This record gives C-alpha cells, structure tokens and sequence, in this order.
C-alpha cells in the first residue's frame, strides 16, 4: 500500500472533465501520520462542483438542523417555504425530555409556509402575525428562534427588526437567526451563524444577574447534540466524577441552560467544528477556558476523564479514578466478548466534522483498523486533528462524490463501512456491511462507557449478521 | 401574432412611446395587448384612463393565491380595443418585483390570454435589474425587442448595457433586437449619433421621436397623444413608429460595444 | 450502567434509577421548567374546544404539514424515465434533503444531483453551474437523460432554465442532441404533487411538441398511463398487471418500479427500468392517455388534450370497488379488449371479503389525510365499506377538489357526518380527533404524534394510527403494497378489519375484567 | 341500559355500573367462589418454575392441543380434486365440526357429507348408509367423485370401506365406474396432517395402481407437486406462479384454491378448480413428483417411489431463503428450464429486505409452534434472519423429526439457545413463555390466551402473539397470504419487523416518560 492510492485517485479522477479534475484531485490525498497541516497534503471547505452527488447540506441544515432545532423549551420557526421544515421534522435523533406540544416543541415543525404572494410582496408582516399565533397557541414556549431559508435571503426581509419589535412587544426572546441555504459552501456557515446568533440574542442576557452560585466544578457540555442519548451518557460520567454539569448546548438543551454557560468554570467541548467559534467568544468576552475531549470508547473516555480532571483540584482526580475503576470491569468485559469478533475486521468511514476522527479510538479498542475516512464540511484545522489519529497508506476524502467514494469502496474492499442515509444503501447492495454513523442507525448511545457497550455490539450484529453471506444466488 | 418587448433606461420614455405606438397600432385596426411588466403600474394608465386599475399581483393578493384569479379581473379593454394588464408589484424597499413579472406573465399565458385574439402583444418592461425582468424575452414570449434611447452618455450606456444582456437570451433563444427608438432629449447631433450606435450595435434606429410637449398635455390629461390630438405633429410621428415596426423585418443579434468605443462615439 | 450479556439500549438505559436521578437534577437544576401542574394545564387546554376555535382562527403560522415542495415531486417523476438523472438547479442541501427523505420511505438508493449554487449564484445568476453541472454530472454518472429542477434559489432570481441549458449546448458542454427536459419548480407554490406535473409535462413536451406533425392519434393502438406522484411500488405493478392481463397495449409514462427496488445481489445499479424516451417520443400515436391521479396532473391534461389531441377520460383515481370497474370498463371501451374473466373473478373475490368483513367495518368513524387523489380515493372506498369518514383533511387540496369530495359524501348515508379540510395542517387534525374523536387515523408516520397526544389524555381517548400513504418511516417495507384497484383494495380492507380486531383484542384482554368478550373467533 | 344513538354492545354494556353490581351479587351470592387472594395465589403458582416441572411431568391429561384428528385433514385433501365430495363414513356431527372449523379459517363454504351412522350402525356395522349415502349424496350434490373418510365410530367397528363401497356398486347404487377412493382415517392416531396423507395416497392409487403397466416415467415431461395439508391459499398460488413463470410443466395434485375462494357474485359454487382425475390418472407419466411437506406425506412417498417408481427429491418445505433456492434449483435440475432472471431478481429483492431490516430482527427471541413442516420451515428462516428460536413446540411431531430440527439448529449460533418440543400441548408452552420469556409468539388464534395470561402477570411480561399458521379465527382474510418461497418470505419478514416496530412504539409512547425513544424513523 504505497503509491496505489495515487494510482487509485488519478484513476477515479480520470473521468472528471478538466474543470472538476484539477479541483477534486486536491480534496483526496494520502495521509502521512506526520504533517501537522494540510495546506500541503489535502484541501477541504471549498465550493462543491456541480451535479456530483454531494451529501453536503446547506447553511440551514446547520441552523435549524443541528444547532437550534435541539432546544426543547423554544419554538424554532422555519421561516421560508414549506419544504425545509417538513423534511427535517424529527430527522435528527437529538433526544430530550418534556411534554411535546405543551412544554417542548422539538419533534414539531413550525413554518411560515411561504406562498407565491409572500415572496412577491415579501413578508415580515406575515412573520409577525405568526410570532403572535405561537404565543397564543403555545403559551409555554419560552422564546422563538426564526430560522431563515433561501427566499428570505433574496427577498431581503428585515426578520432582524421584527424579532426586536415582536418580542420587545411580547416580552420574549426571539432569535433572528440567518441561515440562508445559498450561504457558505457547506452546512458549516450555519454553525458559525448559529454560534454567533447565540452569543447575541440569548447568551448575553444574564450578565448583570448574580443570583447564581459558581462552584469550582460547574461546567457545561458544549457540542454534544445528544444523538441517541450521548449527552446523557456523558453527563453521567462527569457528574459521577464530582463535576457539576450545568449546561448542555443543543441536546435536551434549555434556553436558560444556555444562558448559564457564562457562569461556569470550564467549557467541555466534544464537537469542535460546531461550537469552537462560540467557545472562544465564551472565553474572550467572559474569560472562561475551554478544552477538547473525546468520549468514544474505553481508552478515549478513560483518558479524557482524567484531562478534564487535571483542570481542577486533586480532590476530583481521586474521585475520577473511582469512576474509571467502576467501569473498568464493564468495558473490559465488552472487549473480551466482541473484540474477538471485530478483530482484524477493517472499517471505512465518512461523516461531517467530528466523528470521522473521533470514532477511530472507539475502534482501536475493538481491534477494527480504520483504512479510510473523510468529512463533508470540515476544514484543515479539522484534518489537523485527523492525520495523527490515522495510519500511513490511509486514503482520505473531503466532500467525496458518488463516483469518488463508490470506486474507493469497490477497491479498498472494506468489511464494514460507516456513513449516512444517502449512502447506507449503495453499499448494502454491494454486500458490504453498513452501519449508519450520523443517526447511529437508530441505536443506543455511543458516547461514554454505557455507550461504548452498545457500539461494540452494534458493529457485531451488522458486520457478522447472516444476511451478507446470502447475496449471490447459488446458480449465480 | 407578434410579441415585442420594449426596453430602456427608465426615465427616457418607455410607456408613452409604447402606449402611443399601440394607440397608433390600434388606429390601424390591430388587435393589441399591453402587458405591464413594471412595478410602477402606469404602462396602461394612458390607454385605459386613470391612475391604474386592479393589477394581477395586487389582485391575486386578495384571492390569497394567483391560481385563484381570473383573466377577467386584470384584463381590461381600453382605447381602440386595446387590451391591458399589469404585472403589479410591491412598494419601494420590500418584496420582489422581479417575481411579479414572472407570476404575472406565467398567469396570462397560463390562463390563455394569448390564444385567440391579438396581432401585437407589447411587454412594457421596467428596469432590467434581474432574472425576473427578462421574463418577457424567453421562448414564446417576445421575439422582437425595441430598446428605447436618447443622445445622453448614460442613455446609450444603457441601450448598450441592455442589448448586452440580450445576447444571453438571443443566442440560446430566438428573441432579437429589432432596433432602437430615439426620444430626442434634444441633445446635440443626437440624431445621427444614435444611428451611429445602432450600427456599432448591429441594429437599426427604427425611428426618431421628437420632444413635443403634446405628450404632457396628454399624459396629465390621462390619455395618449393619438386620442388627445390625432393630427398633432407628434401624433403622426407615433404613427410612423407604428408603421415602421409593423413592416420591420430586421431583427438581429446585438453586438455590445465597450465603454471605450462608446465614449469614443460621443467624443 | 451496562451489563455485557444483557445490553440495554436507548430504551431501558435511561429508565434505570441512576439515570432518572440525573435527569431530575438537570430539570430541577438548570432548566427553569414550568411545574407539571401548569404543563398538565396548558395541555389540558390545547385538548379543548376552546383551543380548537383559537387553533382554526389561525392564519400565519403552520404546525406540521401534510405537504412538501415541488422539486421533491419532480425528482420522483424523473426517476421514472429510463436512465435519466434527477437534476435540480439551485442549492445542494435540498437535493440532500430530497434524497434523504425518499430514502427513509423506500429504503433503497436515491440518486439526484444539484448545480451547487453558492452565494455568488444568487447575486450573478446561475449560468456556469448549469453549464458545468450538466457537463460534470453527464460525464460522471453517464445518464442518457438529465431533467432539470429548481429550488426557491433559482425561482426568485428567475434563472431561465431553458436559456441556461441551450447556452451550455451551443457553448459546447453537452451533446446538443442529449435529452435535457426542464421545468420551473417553485417550492413556494402548490406542493410536491405539483412538481410532478410540471416535471412530467416538461418531458411530455421535450419529445413531442416539435414532432407533432407526423403522429396519428392511435397509431400504435395503445393506452398511455400517467401515474403522477406515486410512492407505493405495488401500485405501479398492479396497474401494469391488469392492463397486461387484459391484453391491452399500454405505455406507462414515468415508471419508478425497477429503480426504486434494485436487488441487493452485489451489483449497485444507479438506474433500472424506466420509461424509454423513444417510448415517450412515440406517445402521441396512442389511442388515448389515462391519468390515474388527475388532481395534480392538471397541467399534463392541458398538454395531452391540447398538443396530442387526446380525448382524455374523465376518470377518478382507481381506488375502491366502483372507481376500479369504471377504470377497467373505460380501458375496455378503448383498447378493444374485454374485461377478462380473470379480473371479474378478482372483483367478486373483493366483494366477497366485504360481505364477509362488513360487520366489523360498518360504522367505524375515521379521520384521514394525504394527497388530493388518495384521500378522495380512500374516503370513497370507506363509504363503500360503510364507515363514517368523519374528518377528512387534505393540506394541499383546493376548492374545486373539496367540493368534488363533499359531493361524493353527499351520495352515501355514511358520509353525511364528515367534513372536509383543505389548507389545514396536521396540528389542526390533532384538535379534530380530540373534540370529535375517531376510532382510528389513516395517514403517514407524522400521525404518530397525534396518536401519542391522544393517549396522554386517556387510554380511552387514544386514537390508533393506521399507516397508509406517505411517508411511512416508523415501519418497514410497506412501500411494496398496493392501494389502487381490486388488488390494492383487498389489502386496504384487511388492514382495517384486522386493525379493528386488534384493538378489540387489546381493549378486551383484561383478566376477569374485559376478557369475557375475548371471542376466539370473529 | 341502552341509549338509541350510542348502542353499547357485549363489551361496553356489562361494564356499566348497573351490570357490575349485578355480577357482584351473583358472585358473592351463589357462586361460592374462592377469594381473589388464593385465586391470585394459584395463578401466581402456575406461572412458576415449580409448577412447570409439575406441568411437564404430566402424562395423561392434555391441555389445549396443537393438532386435530385425521378426518379433517382428509376432507381438505379431497376438496382439492375437481368436483369431488369430501365424504366421511361415520357420525354426522364430526363433519358438522370439520365443516364449522374450516369455515372460521377460510370463511367461505365448506361442503362435506356423512353417512349419519346412528347407534344401530355401531352395533350392526355400517353397510346401508355407505350404500345409500353414496347414492343419495351422489344423487343430490352430483359429484364426479367421492373420497370416503371415517370417524372414530367406523374404525373401532372396523367397517371395511373397500368392501362396503364395492357392494354398493355391485348392489347397483352407484355407477361402477364412478370414482370413489377411500382411506381409513383413525382420528385416534397420528393427526390431521396424517389424514391428508392417507386420503391423498388413497386417490394417488385409485387412478394408478391398476393402470401402471402402460405409463412411462416422464412421458409428459412434467413435474408433480404434492402440497399436503395446506390452508394458506397464497401458498398454492405462489408455488404455481413460480413453476409457471419458469416455463416448467407441472400438476398440482390436490388444489383447493378456486373452491376455497369462490367469488360472491350471486352464484353459489359447490365446486371450482381442483385436480382432474384425468390429471391424477396421468400422474405417473411425469418426470418426477415433488412433496412440499414430506413430514406428513410419508405414506405418499412410499407409494410414489414404489408404484410410480419416481425418484422423489430430498427437499424440505420451501420456506425462507435457502430452502427456496434449493427447491427451484432442483426443479431446474428436473424440468430442464433454467431459473428465470425473474425469480433471481425476486430472491435478491428478499435479501435486500433482510439487509435492510436485519437490525430490528437481529437477536429477537421467539417461541413458536405449528405443524412439523411449518415449524421446521419457520424456525429455519428465523435463523436466517438472525433471531433466537428459543422454544419450538410441535404437538404432532415425532422423534425422526425433532432430531432433524435440532440439527438445523446446531448449524447456526442463533439456534444454540433453543429447545424442541414434541408431543407437548399448548398448556406446556404457556409455562415456557413464563419461565424463559420470549419477545413474541408465532402461532394460531389459540395462542391468544397464552398472550392474555402473560399480561395478567405483568405488562412487562406480556408476550405478543404474531398469527402465522392455522387456525386464525380472531382475524380476517389472512388465509390469502403466503408463507412458502421468496414471495411468502417477503411477508413473514415484514410481519415481524413491523410486529417489533409496533411494540417498540407502544412500549415507548408514554409522554415525557418513554416517548423520548419514539423515533420518527426506524
Ligand atoms: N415625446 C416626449 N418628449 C419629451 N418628454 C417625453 C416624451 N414622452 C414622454 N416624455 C416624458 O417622459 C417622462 C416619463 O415617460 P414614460 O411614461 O415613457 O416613462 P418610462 O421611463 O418609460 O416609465 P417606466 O420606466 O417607469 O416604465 C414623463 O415625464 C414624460 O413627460
Ligand atoms: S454530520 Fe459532527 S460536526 Fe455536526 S448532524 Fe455529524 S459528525 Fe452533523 S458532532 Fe454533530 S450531532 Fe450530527 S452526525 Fe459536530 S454537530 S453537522 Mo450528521
Ligand atoms: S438550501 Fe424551496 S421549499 Fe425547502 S427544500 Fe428547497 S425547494 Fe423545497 Fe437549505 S434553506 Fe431550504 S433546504 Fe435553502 S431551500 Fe434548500
Ligand atoms: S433584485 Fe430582482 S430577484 Fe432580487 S429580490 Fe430584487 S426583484 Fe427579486
Ligand atoms: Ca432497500
Ligand atoms: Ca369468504
Ligand atoms: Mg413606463
């Protein structure tokens, strides 16, 4: 496995008309465990070439999809036509607790349902009557996030002004969040737009209010959308380590919980690409140190369980160890049961801006070696954290396209692969075990100790399931 | 039945020059229609007799949806049996007018405003700002375009600028610049200067329209010069523009010129 | 905690007392959540008649639709024509959604692409992406055809797809003879069903408008079949089977069936089956064109009747018993072939199941929703079985439609107790089932929550959800069944009688309480 | 009381406080019923491991079978041969039950007659009734054939059906050439499946034994298909469809399909379809005979291999994926025709649903029961899907069978946690689902009570019942589905994944309690 990926790449990229050819050839390169930047090795976060079967989303998927949607005590209005909203109703599996319809409104979809006329005459006039109709039909709503779509960005409506007026009027916070589809290359801008959107309308409200008590342990889990319960699977360990979990950004989040982040002693950031932006304003404006952690599998969580510890006093540290000792027998037990089955079996991944690099450790522990990865909206700084987590011949892709991915899969010949729904089937047809990574394929928590357990089991039920051996019919 | 779209830099003379051309064309006993593809909504005000009637978009607002409107509601006959319809639009600084142009045109076509009557259909197109205001010149809309101009450095930059945009829809489609129509702002050597530009462009200067104050007498009195003062000097002029258009067979693909060659002309 | 040989997933894990504790401390700790009292209160409120009027007096907010945009309905149309590429002019996230969505329902590959129009696109218009995109896509995935679609992004800016396409041709990016049909698909107008019309008609024209001069009405003596937005493959197959067993010559324009069901045998197939262009090209020569779901194919009819000069039949969607005999009868009037003794048997076999199941179904009050043709279809068949179609909602329906349905209800005694609802979203129906409670609901997976909300109020108030329609994400492989004609009607019926029988078994499975009515046979 | 516009039936009525009062007074007044305390006690007891051993040590009492007598399996066999009359020699109430029973399942007419053997019959034998009965029946219902059967009554008194029949002939009651096959059907021996063998073979002989001298093996180049006791019409149809779409010649010996499904169109049809005698007569001239359920057609094979000299294939019931390709492959080995690309697709489409649904079905522990071929079939396919077939009961199974199934379980790891049970009745399985609890049960309507009893213990102990098999009385029109081959396997699967999905939706629909795992898509 030396200069093959190159013979692979330049062959996959052989079909691309020269306009795209030069471009793509720079998004996929061989990983040297040693560089510390990709300005030299690979390129990410650029415009996607037309009609190429990208999986990349839009700025909306970032604001109403990943960041805002997840706030259970708020009502996120999908301002714009009637398609975006409906398509993402309950798409993301960010779990929460509450009475939907009454107290929480997440598996719910509110839209301004733009019609022909709304577009012509533009419509803040509608958005306002609509911000009213909520306060009256959903009293327990504790604020309103207005996620913009593409039309709003072209028509040029002042959804920024209305939210000040209605809200200044209704004595309720309203976040004029701008997440226009035509904006940014990927979904990435959505995040950056969300982050800022938060430090401005929500975050800076409890500033002259000190009826709160900062404990030398108070912290917040930032960037754990809690897909499947990962946020709870982690909020459990921190708390069992003695730290006091105060906030959780997007994932059973409370609008108020987000408002108490400024008072904490430390910001724990799992998802770097999404809340990295905010965590810095979190530290400049307020002056609250933050760090990156990883709760995928034993060795990562165990390790991290100590890093967050050292940022405090010895007190918490001895307590930490107790937690590690507690789960030590459980996770060891898991490996003893499943590593035997997953050992040797190699795996190929493709995701957004975190899991691509963050799941490998969870794998190392199970003995599955990762021979390929990629992001759909990460940047060089995100790959900066990848090269190390990887091997040498390893092939990496950034905004990989059907042809690009499919041919690598056809050639690298993986035992297991992990990516989204759009891809889940293409490979399940080539008889290659596929395990959804985005939605965890509707399976239990993967973060933390309890999570690792399910994971180590979910790779086994799919990878070694009987189905695969039954693909090619006998007569053939 | 021909369909001609009339363009220009706003404030040179699109509406009067058109409503007067069709007024004349009506005089010749032609079945004509004027689609007002402009937010201002005065493209028919001179043939119908008032500030403006009920527009498509404004009208479709009342019924909730455009699909709920009826041609009967926007289409009104006026002088010499000329039919008129307005595209409608939002007010200064809100909404999207470029859309109305689309919505209104799609509507007329959709409701068969074209199918059984007319000889000429004139789209009075406002500012060519974006996608929507190009609607009058795709396939099945307008085949002849008559850019209006004057002897002003900015009047031509526009005549030039507009035709440029046309080559986009002209190459791929069949729409063609038929010629320019000059409304003398009584600038010097304005006459041939335009003829100059019409050549460096690849078209003709259909006709030259005088600066005759009978147009304000008619404009302010709520009517066209042809119904106002049938024999007035500029009444015939507008009749000439009509006759020339009818018999015109020259439709080309514009050839924009560069600022340099442009200012050269004037200079 | 997690024990190895009995791993607890999403559900048992947070139930553990250790986790409950956690959540409580979080809730009492930083959520500043309202006290259950008022939460229960506000809920108690929404479930009332007072709240309902408030609800319906609604005019600007919409909570939980029963519709989607046009581009989604376009893409499905395109999937039907052999080796074509659903191509969507505009943003890429939509294509990402259009795809993800069609995946969860059919659970198979959904190929579609987009010119990825970035910020500059909106500003400068989208000419090069259309130009290149047509080239790249055509070069990479090697379609035989590409049918362009558009998001709001292209609509507002008013990108002329036509011109944009032709420049690319003249400009030398794609073979001038390469089929590239288009349609403007304003997501902010009509609905997904509408997209299908615009998308279809677009193609109906690309192959026929120019070549109209040499085609004769009924040159190939066949019968055109226009589906419309249809997501149950069983329906595509069933309609083909009948005509086919009639010895009727037909041509199904836009047929998804192979492509949305490519076998998992080791070879991935981006394309399969589909309507041939040469077939779409030759369409005019047929005897006549049939539109299965005409209420969202209104622009097709205008063309077919207008350009092809086809005397298009005034037929309803082939659902239930009557509408089916009518469908077949008319096909019989046209192809020349008799209604096979085969099909007649089938009919009688359906009427047999009705007489046999009539007792349980008789009088069951339902609430239901979906597309205009579906609901108009379902409702009908519900009267045939003798059920009261109490609340009928159709979010993307229109006035001419509503009236048509009311009349279908004025005809039978079972229907006079039902009201129609158009332009009303799901959240409205949440109220309807509370103030005037159904027996069951017949809709998509989205009706999973209206179900839940009725239970929280009281088990005696819970309204079970029977899943017929689209989407259907919480269940597997239903997309394969049929809802059209006799065949698909045998199933609708069984689904309900057994949907009812099941509830009765649950309502009466209480020991020494309700079990006396636990009849072994029903 | 009852109010006119809201009539409360059997279950709502007795719930009314007025009626509850009544029952309490009856109970406390004249029932001398035990106090709930000990009732709950005795129950609590039966649901234990202590009770189970006691249960199984059982050796004389039987509680709730999973079999029926032989005459019932005979009658169904007969229904299969064209225009024949299920004729049962003996008591008349037997056929009155045989009929009533087959009704509730298929819910169509079930014709069968009986020589009403009164008391004198037992005492003097049953000659006249056989003599007359053959005449009367043959005269009234005008058959082409009458296949004689026998209730307990004739077996003991050992009436020679053969002699009895021939006397009637010679004695001149029925045309000597009139087909009247027969078979002693000792209800007190074997089971209903056994009757089907005896009844079939009887006929397989009547038309061949004498004529063996002039038939050549494979003279018509066709393939015989012996179904056996089968009650899902979908299975008769599906097996015919495959061979038929293979271009394979065949003859379904014993074909109920038309007769058990006569269209209600105004004309009653005592007979329809069926296997022609001239067809059964010519049977030996085929290439080879195939037995879809060998485990209850053991006497047929003896004859076919012996008299017809057919090299009968060693195939298992065509269920699940592997046993189907094997069925088709072998048919391909014989007919000459290859496996059509059509069928191959189908297969791949099934494997697609497996890969697609594998997650939910993986590891689900089941308890099941039915006939020997069915259970052996179902179990198999359950391992294919990757479920643990924990408790496998087969009341009419035997030793050679049991140990063939165990071995099928020895192969896969998903089968190493399951036990087989033969000669054990339902009441035994009631215990097994309590001591070692499933997920669900897969049986007939009789398993409706094992379900109820699990709930009374605790909702968290309730074992839902998935109805596959026979009987199925508490549901409607399931008799039309299929359980054999690919087609009938697409269904089995959907029926579980969605059987599971449904439960997860019920277990998790508690607001702010378990509804968090209420995923919109699964
Ligand atoms: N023949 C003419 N000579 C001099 N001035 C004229 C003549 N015809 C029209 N005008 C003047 O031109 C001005 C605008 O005329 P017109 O209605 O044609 O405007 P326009 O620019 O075409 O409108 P829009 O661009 O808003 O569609 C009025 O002030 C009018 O008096
Ligand atoms: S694909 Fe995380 S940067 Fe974002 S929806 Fe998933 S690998 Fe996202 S960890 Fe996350 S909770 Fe996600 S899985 Fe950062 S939030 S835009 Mo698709
Ligand atoms: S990037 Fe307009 S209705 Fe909504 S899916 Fe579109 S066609 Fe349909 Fe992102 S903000 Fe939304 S999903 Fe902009 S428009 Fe796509
Ligand atoms: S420039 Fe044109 S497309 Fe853009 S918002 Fe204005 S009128 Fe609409
Ligand atoms: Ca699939
Ligand atoms: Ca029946
Ligand atoms: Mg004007």
């Amino acid at each position: 496995s030396r200069e093959e990926v190159e013979s692979l790449i330049q062959e996959v990229l052989e079909v691309y008309p020269e306009k795209a050819r030069k471009d793509r050839n720079k998004h996929l390169a061989v990983n040297d465990p040693a560089v510390t930047q990709s300005k030299k090795c690979i390129i990410s976060n650029k415009k996607s070439q037309p009609g190429l079967m990208t999986i990349r989303g839009c700025a909306y998927a970032g604001s109403k999809g990943v960041v805002w949607g997840p706030i259970k005590d708020m009502i996120h209005i999908s301002h714009g036509p009637v398609g975006c909203g409906q398509y993402s109703r309950a798409g993301r599996r960010n779990y929460y607790i509450g009475t939907t319809g009454v107290n929480a409104f997440v598996t719910m979809n509110f839209t301004s349902d733009f019609q022909e006329k709304d577009i012509v005459f533009g419509g803040d006039k509608k958005l306002a009557k609509l911000i009213d109709e909520v306060e009256t039909l959903f009293p327990l709503n504790k604020g309103i996030s207005v996620q913009s779509e593409c039309p709003i960005g072209l028509i040029g409506d002042d959804i920024e002004s209305v939210s000040k007026v209605k809200g200044a009027e209704l004595s309720k916070t309203i976040v004029p969040v701008r997440c226009e589809g035509f904006r940014g290359v990927s979904q990435s801008l959505g995040h950056h737009i969300a982050n800022d959107a938060v430090r401005d309308w929500v975050l800076g409200k409890r500033d002259e209010d000190t009826t709160f008590a900062s404990t030398p342990y108070d912290v917040a889990i930032i960037g754990d959308y809690n897909i499947g319960g990962d946020a709870w699977s982690s909020r459990i360990l921190l708390e069992e380590m003695g730290l006091r979990c105060v906030a959780q950004w997007s994932g059973d989040g409370s609008i108020s919980e987000i408002e108490l982040t400024p008072k904490v002693k430390l910001n724990l950031v799992h998802c770097y690409r999404s809340m990295n932006y905010i965590s810095r304003h979190m530290e400049e404006k307020y002056g609250i140190p933050w760090m990156e952690y990883n709760f995928f599998g034993p060795t990562k969580t165990i390790e991290s369980l100590r890093a967050i510890a050292a940022k405090f006093d010895e007190s918490i540290q001895k307590k930490c160890e107790e937690v590690i000792a507690k789960y030590k027998p459980e996770w060891e037990a898991v490996v003893a049961k499943y590593r035997p089955r997953l050992e040797g079996k190699r795996v190929m991944l493709y995701i957004g801006g975190l899991r691509p690099r963050h799941v490998i450790g969870a794998y190392e522990d199970l003995g599955m070696e990762v021979v390929g990865t990629g992001y759909e909206f990460a940047h060089n700084d995100d790959y900066d954290r990848t090269m190390k987590e990887m091997g040498d011949s390893t092939l990496l892709y950034d905004d990989v396209t059907g042809y690009e991915f499919e041919e690598f899969v056809k050639r690298i010949k993986p035992d297991l692969i992990g990516s989204g729904i759009k891809e889940k089937f293409i490979f399940q047809k080539m008889g290659i075990p596929f395990r959804e990574m985005h939605s965890w394929d509707y399976s239990g928590p993967y973060h933390g100790f309890d999570g690792f357990a399910i994971f180590a089991r979910d790779m086994d039920m799919t990878l070694n399931n009987p189905c695969w051996k039954k693909l090619q019919a006998p007569w053939e | 039945m021909r369909q001609c779209a009339i363009y220009g830099k706003g404030g040179i003379g699109k509406s009067t020059t058109t409503q007067n051309l069709v007024a004349a064309l009506a005089e010749m006993g032609k079945k004509v229609m004027i689609v007002g593809c402009d937010p201002k909504a005065d493209s028919t005000r001179l043939i119908l007799h008032s500030k403006a009637q009920n527009t498509i978009m404004e009208m479709a607002a009342e019924a909730g949806t455009v699909e709920d409107l009826e041609l009967e509601d926007v289409l009104k006959a006026g002088y010499g049996g000329v039919k008129c319809v307005e595209s409608g639009g939002p007010e200064p600084g809100v909404g999207c007018a470029g859309r109305g142009v689309i919505t209104a045109i799609n509507f007329l076509e959709e409701e068969g405003a074209y199918e059984d009557d007319l000889d000429f259909v004139f789209y009075d197109v406002g500012d060519v700002v974006c996608g929507g205001f190009a609607m009058p010149i795709r396939e099945n809309k307008a085949q002849e375009i008559y850019i209006v101009c004057s002897g002003e450095m900015m009047a031509m930059y526009a005549a030039n600028n507009i035709s440029k945009g046309i080559v986009k829809y002209a190459n791929s489609g069949s729409v063609r610049l038929g010629g320019l129509i000059c409304n003398s702002r009584n600038t010097d050597r304005e006459d041939e200067l335009i003829i100059a530009l019409a050549n460096k462009l690849g078209t003709q200067m259909i006709h030259f329209v005088p600066r005759d104050n009978v147009v304000q007498r008619a404009e302010i009195r709520r009517m066209t010069v042809i119904e106002y003062d049938p024999k007035a000097k500029q009444a015939d002029e507008y009749r000439a523009l009509a006759r020339k258009v009818v018999d015109n067979k020259l439709l080309v693909i514009p050839n924009p010129i560069t600022m340099d060659e442009l200012e050269e002309l004037l200079m | 905690s997690q024990q190895v040989d009995k791993i607890k997933a999403s559900y048992p894990l947070f139930l553990d007392q250790d986790y409950k504790d956690m959540l409580a401390k979080k809730r009492d700790g930083f959520e500043e959540k309202y006290p259950q009292d008022k939460i229960d209160e506000v809920f108690q409120w929404t479930t009332t008649k007072e709240y309902q009027e408030l609800n319906f007096q609604r005019e600007a907010l919409t909570v939980n639709p029963a519709k989607a945009c046009q581009p989604l309905g376009a893409v499905l149309c395109a999937l039907g024509f052999e080796k074509t590429m659903p191509y969507v002019h505009g943003s890429q996230g939509c294509v990402a959604y259009f795809r993800s969505y069609f995946n969860r329902h059919f659970r198979e590959p959904v190929s579609c692409v987009s010119d990825s129009m970035t910020e500059d696109a909106a500003v400068f218009g989208g000419q090069q992406n259309m130009k290149d995109g047509l080239q790249n896509c055509k070069a990479t995935y090697k379609p035989d055809m590409i049918a362009v679609s558009t998001t709001c992004m292209a609509e507002v800016i008013g990108d002329d797809l036509n011109a944009f396409i032709n420049n690319s041709k003249k400009e030398g990016f794609i073979p001038d003879e390469f089929p590239v049909p288009f349609a403007h698909t304003p997501s902010f107008v009509g609905s997904h069903v509408t997209g299908w019309d615009n998308m279809f008609e677009g193609i109906a024209r690309y192959f026929t408008l120019k070549s109209m001069d040499d085609k004769v009405v009924g040159s190939n003596k066949k019968i055109n079949i226009v589906p419309g937005f249809e997501t149950y493959l069983g329906n595509f197959r069933v309609i083909k089977r009948m005509l086919s067993e009639m010895g009727v010559g037909y041509s199904l324009l836009s047929d998804p069936e192979e492509v949305l069901d490519t076998p998992a045998d080791g070879q991935f197939r981006m394309y399969a089956g589909g309507t041939t262009q040469e077939e779409m090209k030759d369409a005019p020569n047929a005897l006549n064109t049939v539109l299965l779901q005409p209420w969202h194919l209104e622009k097709t009819k205008k063309f077919v009747e207008g350009t092809w000069k086809h005397e298009v039949p005034k037929l309803n969607i082939p659902m239930g018993l009557d509408w089916t005999d009518e469908f077949l009868m008319k096909v019989s009037e046209i192809s020349g072939q008799p209604i096979p003794a085969s099909l007649t048997k089938e009919r009688g076999r359906l009427v047999d199941m009705m007489t046999d199941s009539h007792t349980w179904l008789h009088g069951k009050r339902f609430a239901l929703w979906g597309d205009p043709d579906f609901v108009m279809g379902l409702v009908k068949f519900l009267l045939e079985l003798g059920c009261e179609p109490v609340h009928i909602l159709c979010h993307n329906g229109n006035k001419r439609w509503k009236k048509a349905v009311d009349a279908i209800l004025a005809a039978s005694p079972y229907g006079k107790n039902a009201t129609v609802y158009i332009g009303k979203d799901l959240w409205h129906l949440r109220s309807l089932v509370f103030t005037d409670k159904p027996d069951f609901m017949i809709g998509n997976s989205y009706g999973k929550f209206i179900q839940r909300d009725t239970l929280h109020k009281g088990k005696e108030f819970e309204v079970p959800l029977i899943r017929i329609g689209f989407p259907i994400f919480d269940r597997h492989h239903l997309h394969r069944s049929t809802t059209l004609g006799y065949e698909g009607a045998m199933q609708i019926l069984t689904t309900l009688v057994n949907s009812i029988l099941e509830r009765l078994d649950e309502e009466t499975r209480g020991m020494q309480a309700t079990d006396y009515n636990h009849d072994l046979v029903r």
